[PDB]
């Protein structure tokens, strides 16, 4: 379900985002002033690292359904520049298989021919 | 691997680049205009360099076998005149077929 | 979104432990992620010229000082043999008009050569503020040349 | 009283007049002065010629003349505009076509000056001829003398590689525009940054290591581009350049030889090959990481990733069984159809780690988005060397080819599944 | 023969590359039956054959050239220059060729006229 | 793909050094000056039927957004011989230029005796269907009369698909004309 | 094989003598008319030749010099050669030449020796090659280049005898002699 | 079409994967920030620099993605779902040999194209064909275009001449030798191309000035298009030409788009790009 998971995805991801550089932005301040000292901070830390995988995950998760999406257009698309009887159907692609093997198979004779 | 061998390996790789045995994977176009670019200018460029290995060397056999030349010259004429004559004679017995038929309508 | 990490790392870039607060908070996530990780510009115009401007440099002076000084005598076929030209270069040319040695005492005798004196001196004044040692010595011919007329 | 306007389209701002006016004591023989003129309805000057050395020979000469030696005085004019010193029009040789010898290149940003002097160095001079049947189209033919690199073409050798420019411009913009030698200096800069990466590859030549010397020889590299091969036996090749249109290099992969596969391997990792040869521009660096990564992903591209319709309760889902989604330099990812995505690192000269993706590396107790673990993988994974997964298991490099080759079932039905497939599923 | 050696030798290189030209052209317009056409594999395998000869064919004559019956080449530079039989059959050539070419005009003038009639009133 | 419009005096100078204003431009820009052009109509009770120069064989008839017939020469006399007028004639006359393919009329329109105005008509020869070609009508009158304007009048006969014969050109001409006798 | 009374037409195509296949620019389509030749020319040229034959004659010459200089660009691109290309009108106003002018090229090697071919109607073609400095012993080296990397710059020029060299034709010579500066694999 | 949705498709996925690289570049150049070198100001100019340069990449990638997520968008399908053909080898050979045949269609057609652009024949030497065949490919090419009735006629026999318009703008005659183009007569749409009876006047003018140059050019174009060795494709190619003709009076011109140089608009549609500029403008 491309189009819908793709638009469910994106503003999800801008959210992580936005988060994870919150958090970067709140651990390198926590962090330079306790290495110059001057203060502390009493409250939680929100741990940074785990945004990052959180947002890197994120990320993945898109690229599987957009590369699913691709990969199954150009399938069909593919699919129809060949084609309009189920059995028949099944026939037409042995056919199909065999010339392409053919050809390959010729090709192949003749470059080991040299 | 003096030439030959150069431009027979060139040509094997300019073909064997798609067809060579295995699983293929999308195929991105990208990929394959860069490979038969470069497969296919190298092939172009043995090619240049056979021509002009046998050019040179026709050229040291004009400055020293003039002989040679001179019977090329002769063995090209008259495969030339057998082509002239070959070809007025087709031309003549096509003027005689055309001519009986046109004075035929006129005897009609 | 950037604006908190943008003030943040703006607000310490002073300070002496900045490199190791910048390693303390992101290095041990980073790699937990990804894992361990003669001007020689003269020769050049020398070089490309005609052949009929042989060059050579001026067995006076030592040219190995910031300017090689040139002497330069015409040579080809259709001319008529003149006086040879003395060039000298502003070392810091390009962007610097190779001089000309001016002298009577080479043209002053015959018409020949005062009419060649005369249109070099005016074709070269109109050379403009960029010359080449290639367009003095193409001057040099045009001036010959146009004195043969 | 008799003009005869001629306008050479060439370059219309020109003009070619003439005038015929008469002949004194002459009644029959006529006169004829031409004048060279230039128009921005306004005028700009004229200049009289005087060369007296049916068809008006002399003329059709002039016309000519002014024809050809017009785009040089245009790109002289815009050459100058900018700092680049150039020599004079320069009839080059037999008086037969003028040039421009660009004397020095203007320093071009970002060169380590190192490099700059050896470019200065290296060039001899670059030239601008007028090489078109419009007369529209410039070529600088500049020669290079030490040269670092020598590609097997055989043409390279010699000690002089000249490197051909071609330029021309949209007939829209002057004959010889700013946009000439814009274009011009941005193929210097082309040039130069590649001449950098390129001289760090040369003083790096000496004491290579021993294994990328023998996998992967330089192919070509003209000046513009530079062509490495892989090994066994230059199966692939990479190409290095510059494309001053988004400033940063671009590596095209491609395919040579018989016994590589049908594409490179190298090629699902692209794009993450970029971003890291931009970062850090050694080409030693980039060899290194695609002699590692290259049986990895010669085993991992030789997995099924083909759409089938029916796996899940709803017969209508497509669900891709395997995806290669590679995580940015080295790290790629495996993953069913969604449930599980085991990761695959690369590493130092054999091994290549397998982790189980999904344990989120910070924590043991989440599952990182959506994809759950694959119970029990670091048996199976062990015997090919709770949350016991997500530790590293290291194999041999070999072992993992066994891991994704198709191979029997341990009538089998004859489906060629992959040892990792099967386990997993 | 042997410069008619170097000359075949030059125009079959031509034909190689001609020869590949052409089953590139073969392999493009293939169709992937959808059909059973069958005739394209047939073109694609005969035309594969006459490369396979025409590359030992290429052999052949580079070894006979390169043979160098009994030849101490001077280096091209000084060869750049900064047999009645001959004459005989160049000479009934050119006789030939005259009268060919009387044929020609005559023919042109018949067409000619046969034209400005016919195109008149017909 | 004819276009006319009407060109005030802009007095300025007369109507007639009006035109030769336009004559002096038009031979400046080069174009060579072919035999003169005469257009006049009358009206009918309303019909309209008017006689052209560039067709002198044919006498064009027009009701005002309605038909348009083209006749005869001899469809004066079926008018005359039908009298079952109102000497509101208009009669332009004036010189034809010929640029390269184009050719450009301008007259000193007269009722009675005084001239009320100046018109010029302009076609560019080879055309068709004017939609695709009054670009360059515009492109031209731009440098000829636009200081003034052009303003784009074949929406008279833009509307359509696509067609285009002579009446149209006449139908303009009768549009001008009821424009030039209303005012002054 | 189309000729209407009023009005006839021709096409007449230049070429080189054996170099056919590969070369052909040059080529026209008069148009015979009654008192006045047209002339329709590939490159897109439209002249109106008089009734003349001096004229057709000069024309015809013209093309054929035309000729020689795009041929020598056909076939340096045919297989070999990069081309520091011509003027088809202009040369270098080198010299006046009667019938209308003369197209000059020059095409360089793979690596080195440029070769440079002038020809004009009725002023002889004139083809000279250049030469590294290495090549040439009678041009006086010169003090001021001293250096080394310098000299396999191109050099000077040579003109080349064309009446003697070897050939049938002029491109066949030609291309003898771009073959014969070539790296010299014997 | 689903080429432009394949496509979209494509560039999101480059675009997913900028946007990775992107944050890893932040991240990572900011794990060894400020490096050390050359000046104290140098410093912190060269590093807020590339700091900002990351982060407004980091913006482009993410703006440039929901760009794409605005412009969002058989059989074999079935063969996957058949409980027969999933246990053999089967369709993973039948999608092999789609993907494959797909990798010799792009592959040979590149080959071929720059073939042939650089061919070495340089020889030739070390015809009449069936009028119906010629009526065939003069029908083929006529069906080829939208708007182009081409109506072969045959005054003169074997001569075979034509008679091409489109649509309000220049209708031609031609007369071909056979399959072999010789003479072009391009007409207006208004003009009296057929004689007395309807012999299709090969031999007249075209009174207007415009499409007498059009002729002029079509000849050349003629000329150019020759390609010998089966000129099957010849004609295809010069009725591309031709049809690119159409917009020819309302279209300006690529140099100075007066759309009227010397009151000719253009007229000469290169062989190649075939949009403009107008004779005088180009020789």
């Amino acid at each position: 379900d491309p189009v819908q998971r793709y638009k469910m995805l994106i503003p999800q991801l801008k959210e992580s985002l936005q988060t994870l550089m919150k958090v970067a932005a709140q651990n390198l301040i926590q962090n330079t002033n306790i290495d110059n000292g001057q203060k502390s901070s009493d409250g939680p830390i929100q741990r940074f690292d785990k945004c990052l995988e959180e947002f890197y995950a994120l990320c993945d998760q898109l690229e599987l359904c957009l590369r699913l999406a691709h990969e199954c257009l150009s399938q069909s698309c593919d699919s129809a520049k060949h084609s309009p009887p189920y059995p028949q159907y099944l026939a037409v692609i042995k056919a199909q298989i065999s010339c392409a093997k053919d050809i390959h198979t010729a090709l192949l004779d003749c470059a080991n021919k040299v | 691997s003096t030439l030959v061998d150069e431009l027979e390996s060139s040509f094997e790789a300019c073909f064997a680049s798609l067809v060579s045995q295995d699983y293929v994977n999308g195929t991105d176009q990208e990929e394959i205009r860069t490979g038969v670019d470069q497969c296919i200018q190298k092939f172009l460029d043995i090619a240049r360099q056979t021509e002009c290995f046998f050019l040179q060397k026709r050229l040291q056999l004009s400055v020293q076998k003039p002989e040679q030349v001179i019977k090329e010259d002769v063995s090209e004429l008259r495969n030339e005149l057998q082509r002239k004559d070959a070809l007025v004679q087709k031309h003549l017995t096509k003027l005689r077929h055309w001519q009986q038929v046109l004075e035929d309508i006129n005897v009609q | 979104l950037c604006q908190p990490l943008l003030d943040a790392v703006l607000a310490n870039i002073r300070s002496p432990v900045f490199n190791h607060s910048l390693y303390r908070t992101f290095v041990p996530a980073m790699t937990a992620i990804h894992g361990p990780p003669i001007p020689s510009v003269l020769q050049g115009e020398v070089a490309r010229l005609d052949p009929k401007f042989l060059v050579n440099l001026d067995p006076s002076h030592c040219s190995n000082n910031g300017t090689v000084h040139l002497i330069c005598k015409l040579d080809d076929k259709d001319l008529p043999s003149v006086p040879p030209l003395e060039l000298s270069v502003p070392a810091d040319y390009p962007a610097q008009s190779p001089l000309w040695i001016d002298r009577q005492w080479q043209y002053d005798a015959n018409p020949f050569l005062q009419s060649v004196h005369r249109c070099m001196t005016s074709r070269l004044l109109q050379l403009p503020d960029k010359h080449s040692v290639t367009a003095l010595l193409n001057t040099w011919a045009q001036s010959v040349h146009q004195a043969c007329l | 009283k008799n003009k005869l306007f001629i306008k050479l389209t060439r370059l219309p701002q020109y003009y070619i007049v003439v005038e015929m006016l008469e002949v004194p004591n002459k009644p029959t023989q006529l006169s004829y002065k031409y004048y060279f003129m230039s128009v921005n309805q306004t005028r700009t000057n004229a200049k009289r010629k005087l060369s007296d050395d049916a068809f008006n020979k002399v003329l059709a000469h002039f016309v000519a003349m002014c024809d050809t030696n017009m785009p040089f005085v245009g790109l002289r004019l815009e050459l100058s505009n900018l700092e680049i010193p150039h020599q004079g029009v320069q009839v080059e040789g037999d008086g037969f076509s003028h040039a421009i010898r660009l004397l020095k290149i203007p320093p071009c940003k970002g060169i380590t000056e190192e490099t700059q002097k050896a470019l200065d160095r290296s060039l001899l001079d670059c030239t601008f001829r007028l090489q078109g049947r419009n007369n529209r189209t410039w070529v600088a033919e500049l020669v290079f003398a030490n040269c670092p690199l020598n590609g097997t073409s055989t043409r390279e050798q010699g000690p002089s590689r000249h490197v051909y420019l071609t330029y021309e411009n949209l007939l829209s913009e002057p004959v010889g525009g700013r946009k000439v030698v814009e274009m011009f200096l941005n193929d210097w800069n082309s040039i130069a940054r590649l001449y950098e990466c390129v001289l760090e590859f040369a003083r790096s030549l000496p004491d290579i290591p021993a294994h990328l010397n023998i996998f992967s020889e330089v192919r070509v590299y003209n000046y513009r581009k530079l062509i490495l091969c892989y090994g066994t036996t230059k199966g692939s090749s990479i190409s290095i350049q510059w494309n001053s249109i988004h400033q940063k290099f671009h590596i095209s992969l491609g395919t040579v030889g018989p016994n590589s596969g049908c594409s490179n391997c190298h090629n699902t990792i692209l794009h993450q090959l970029q971003e890291m040869f931009n970062k850090t521009p050694n080409v030693v660096q980039l060899l290194q990481v695609l002699f590692d990564t290259q049986a990895p992903l010669n085993a991992i591209n030789k997995l099924p990733t083909v759409p089938m319709l029916g796996l899940t309760q709803r017969t209508n889902t497509a669900y891709q069984c395997f995806s290669i989604l590679p995580q940015s330099s080295t790290h790629i990812r495996l993953a069913f159809r969604n449930m599980y995505c085991i990761d695959i690192y690369c590493r130092s000269r054999g091994v290549v780690a397998i982790r189980d993706g999904a344990y989120s590396l910070f924590d043991n107790s989440k599952l990182v988005e959506g994809f759950y673990p694959a119970p029990g993988l670091k048996t199976f994974l062990n015997m090919f060397v709770s949350w016991a997964a997500s530790i590293p298991t290291i194999l041999t490099h070999s072992a993992l080819n066994i891991l994704l080759l198709p191979s029997p079932t341990p009538l089998a039905g004859s489906y060629l599944c992959s040892p990792l497939e099967r386990f997993l599923g | 023969n042997t410069a008619s050696l170097c000359r075949i030798g030059q125009e079959t290189v031509q034909d190689i590359v001609y020869r590949t030209m052409e089953i590139f052209q073969l392999l493009r317009n293939m169709q992937l039956p959808n059909g059973t056409y069958q005739d394209r594999l047939t073109k694609l395998q005969d035309n594969l054959r006459q490369l396979s000869v025409l590359f030992r064919k290429l052999r052949l004559v580079y070894d006979k050239c390169n043979e160098n019956c009994g030849g101490m080449d001077p280096i091209p530079v000084e060869q750049l220059i900064p047999r009645r039989e001959i004459a005989e059959v160049n000479k009934k050539l050119k006789q030939k060729n005259q009268q060919l070419k009387q044929i020609m005009d005559q023919l042109r003038n018949l067409i000619w006229d046969i034209n400005a009639m016919l195109a008149m009133r017909n | 793909v004819t276009c006319v419009s009407q060109m005030p005096v802009a007095e300025g100078k007369s109507v007639q050094q009006t035109v030769e204003l336009l004559t002096r431009k038009l031979e400046m820009l080069g174009a060579e000056k072919q035999g003169t052009f005469c257009v006049d109509c009358e009206t009918y009770h309303l019909m309209y039927v008017m006689h052209n120069s560039e067709y002198p064989l044919s006498c064009f008839a027009l009701f005002e957004n309605g038909p348009c017939l083209i006749a005869d020469t001899n469809f004066d006399v079926l008018m005359v011989k039908l009298k079952g007028a109102k000497a509101s004639k208009i009669e332009t006359r004036g010189t034809r230029y010929q640029y390269c393919d184009f050719l450009v009329k301008v007259g000193t329109v007269t009722m009675g005796p005084s001239a009320r105005g100046i018109s010029v008509e302009v076609e560019y020869g080879p055309c068709v269907v004017a939609s695709d070609c009054w670009s360059l009508l515009l492109e031209f009158l731009q440098s000829f009369l636009g200081s003034h304007t052009p303003g784009a009048p074949a929406v008279f006969g833009n509307r359509h698909d696509a067609v285009y014969g002579p009446a149209d050109t006449m139908v303009q001409y009768m549009e001008l004309f009821n424009k030039i006798r209303k005012q002054q | 094989n189309i000729n209407d009374v009023y009005e006839s037409s021709v096409k007449v195509l230049i070429t080189s003598q054996g170099y056919e296949q590969i070369c052909k620019s040059i080529q026209l389509q008069l148009n015979i008319g009654v008192e006045q030749i047209r002339v329709v020319h590939r490159d897109g040229r439209v002249i109106t030749l008089s009734y003349q034959e001096q004229e057709l004659q000069d024309f015809l010459l013209s093309q054929m010099s035309q000729h020689q200089v795009h041929a020598v660009q056909q076939l340096a691109k045919v297989m070999g050669w990069q081309v520091l290309s011509f003027s088809n009108h202009v040369g270098l106003g080198p010299i006046e030449s009667i019938g209308n002018a003369s197209a000059i090229t020059v095409a360089s090697p793979s690596g080195d020796y440029a070769i440079s071919v002038r020809n004009g109607p009725e002023s002889g073609s004139k083809i000279m090659v250049q030469f590294p400095r290495n090549q040439c012993k009678d041009l006086p080296k010169s003090d001021v280049l001293q250096d080394n990397k310098w000299s396999h710059l191109r050099g000077p020029f040579k003109e080349v005898q064309w009446n003697k060299m070897e050939g049938r034709n002029f491109v066949y010579k030609m291309e003898l002699l771009m073959s014969a500066l070539s790296p010299c694999l014997l | 079409n689903v080429s432009v949705n394949l496509e979209a498709f494509s560039q999101a996925i480059s675009a997913i994967q900028a946007l990775r690289s992107s944050v890893s570049r932040v991240f990572d150049c900011l794990k060894d920030g400020m490096r050390n070198k050359e000046t104290l100001e140098g410093r912190e100019k060269a590093f807020i620099a590339h700091f900002q340069d990351n982060l407004h990449s980091v913006n482009r990638d993410l703006n440039e993605l929901e760009r794409l997520s605005n412009l969002v968008g058989h059989n074999s399908g079935l063969l996957s779902l058949d409980p027969v053909q999933d246990k053999t080898p089967l369709y993973s050979q039948l999608l092999q040999a789609y993907k494959w045949s797909n990798k010799l269609q792009y592959h040979a057609g590149l080959a071929s194209g720059l073939l042939n652009q650089q061919s070495l024949k340089r020889s030739a030497n070390q015809l009449v064909l069936p009028p119906q065949y010629v009526d065939d490919v003069i029908s083929r090419i006529d069906r080829m275009f939208p708007e182009m009735s081409i109506h072969l006629s045959r005054p003169n026999g074997t001569s075979a001449m034509l008679l091409v318009t489109l649509g309000k703008v220049l209708k031609v005659i031609v007369v071909m030798r056979s399959l072999f183009i010789d003479r072009t007569i391009v007409k207006g749409y208004n003009e009296n191309v057929y004689t007395e009876d309807g012999k299709l006047d090969i031999w007249s003018k075209s009174n207007y000035q415009v499409f007498q140059k059009v002729t002029d050019h079509a000849t050349t174009a003629l000329l150019h298009y020759q390609l010998p060795q089966m000129p099957d494709v010849v004609v295809r190619s010069f009725m591309t030409w031709l049809r690119s003709y159409i917009k020819l009076f309302q279209a300006p011109c690529q140099r100075c788009g007066k759309f009227l140089q010397d009151g000719l608009p253009p007229t000469w549609r290169d062989f190649r790009t075939l949009e403009a500029f107008h004779d005088t403008c180009r020789q």
